[PDB]
């Protein structure tokens, strides 16, 4: 199952 | 023997015109097993192999919504990097993410991955310790300072040591 990157650059 | 799972995500803004094209492809043991393409008639994750048809509709609905969220994340961050590299809008740029896990015979995590590349150049990568970051250039140092302060490494580590391994084993059982 894929995941969220979430954190902003 | 060892096994691996990887997802490769790409988002491309073409000529700044419209929505980026977003793709996500998953691999288990170097075999493609799922895939999402924003350009499809109705974008959803689809099984790319018959052993994935074992997952019910809820699975597909859920991971499709994850893809939907990721689209937005990529949109925003393409804009941010346009800013960091002082590039003019209207151009064509690509942002990529690769993540996943290698597990041993033992079935335990051998190595986790979480790394990002911009316009085909390394940007920021989670180190093997799953605690520290390699920043490829000065722009990526901005992100690294933010991510060290926000505990991003722990966030990714939670997936890499938890969900990633479990799901890999479930898919190995499905296959």
């Amino acid at each position: 199952s894929p995941s969220y990157a979430y954190h902003q650059f | 023997g060892p096994h691996s799972m990887r997802y490769y995500e790409t988002a491309t803004s073409r000529r700044g015109l419209g929505e980026p094209r977003y793709t996500s492809v998953g691999y288990v043991d170097d075999k493609e097993f799922v895939r999402f393409d924003s350009d499809a008639e109705n974008p959803r994750y689809e099984p790319q192999v018959p052993w994935m048809e074992q997952e019910g509709p809820e699975y597909w609905e859920r991971i499709t919504q994850i893809a939907k969220g990721q689209e937005q994340w990529f949109r925003v961050n393409l804009r941010t990097l346009l800013g960091y590299y002082n590039q003019s809008a209207g151009g064509t740029h690509t942002l990529q993410r690769m993540y996943g896990c290698d597990v041993g015979s033992d079935g335990r995590l051998l190595r986790g991955y979480e790394q990002f590349a911009y316009d085909g150049c390394d940007y920021i990568a989670l180190n093997e310790d799953l605690r520290t970051w390699t920043a490829a250039d000065m722009a990526a140092q901005i992100t690294r300072r933010k991510w060290e302060q926000a505990g991003a490494a722990e966030y990714y580590r939670a997936y890499l040591e938890g969900e990633c391994v479990e799901w890999l084993h479930r898919y190995l059982k499905n296959g």
